[PDB]
């Protein structure tokens, strides 16, 4: 649930 | 005598242009690193394997805009979901070669109209190719493409957004700075600014049909790459 997108945004 | 960019606008143009160039595949080396694809689910396979790096470059582009970074992550998620396919489409359309009648994807794969269409995009392939063809006489430079990307990224009308007005303010900055650059560039095309705004609508329609077709394309979901599913 946006977990990959969330990871890529907060790096 | 139409207004040319302010100093603040020139700084914004530098920021967004540099963000675009740093995240545009083989910016320099795309024409030569390009290989033509020969000849459904099998082109689905080469097109799935390349979508994920294309999404990632869009994410990188957004993350180099300081305006984007002051937004809450849940708004960033909505904005990126709304504009990946519009930006990726634009990035392919400006890489139309009339001679080969190809678009280049990921700075490396040249596809034809039939390849992209049979490959799985359907009528949206015709929409992206016809945008590429009509962008030829526009002669868009890196700055104009970056500003088009910034304008699509900063869409307030995206459903679920918290900072709807902060976003519209950011967009209005990019739009003003973009028009001023256009006034300054003096393209030899009548009503260039009104016509570029119509191209923005063309990309927004591509954004919504990709959405429409993804619904219809569900073919089990573990077959589609994870990040693609996140950005529908
Ligand atoms: C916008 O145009 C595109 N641009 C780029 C790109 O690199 N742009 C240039 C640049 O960024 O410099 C791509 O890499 C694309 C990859 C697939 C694609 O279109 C699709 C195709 C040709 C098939 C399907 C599918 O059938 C499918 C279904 C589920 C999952 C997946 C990954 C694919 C979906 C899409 C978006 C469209 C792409």
């Amino acid at each position: 649930e946006n977990a990959l997108l969330r990871y890529l945004l907060d790096k | 005598h139409k207004p040319e960019p302010t100093d603040e606008e020139w700084e914004l143009i530098k920021t967004v242009t540099e963000a675009h160039v740093a995240t545009n595949a083989q910016g320099s080396h795309w024409k030569q690193k390009r290989k033509f694809l020969p000849e459904d689910l099998e082109a689905f396979s080469h097109f799935t394997k390349i979508i994920t790096p294309a999404i990632t470059r869009v994410v990188d582009f957004a993350k180099k805009l300081p305006m984007f970074c002051e937004l809450p992550c849940e708004d960033q998620i909505i904005l990126l979901k709304g504009c990946c396919m519009e930006i990726m489409s634009l990035r392919a359309a400006v890489r139309y070669d009339p001679e080969s009648e190809t678009l280049t994807l990921n700075g490396e794969m040249a596809v034809t109209r039939g390849q992209l269409k049979n490959g799985g995009l359907g009528v949206v392939s015709d929409a992206i190719f016809d945008l590429g063809m009509s962008l030829s006489s526009f002669n868009l430079d890196d700055t104009e493409v970056a500003l088009l990307q910034a304008v699509l990224l900063m869409s307030s009308d995206r459903p679920g957004l918290a900072c709807v007005e902060r976003i519209e303010k950011y967009q209005d900055s990019f739009l003003l700075a973009f028009e001023h650059y256009i006034n300054y560039r003096k393209h030899h095309v009548t009503h260039f600014w009104p016509k570029l705004l119509m191209k923005v609508t063309d990309l927004r329609m591509i954004g919504a049909c990709h959405a429409s077709r993804f619904l219809h394309m569900k073919c089990p979901t573990e077959l589609f790459p994870p990040l693609f599913l996140e950005v529908f």
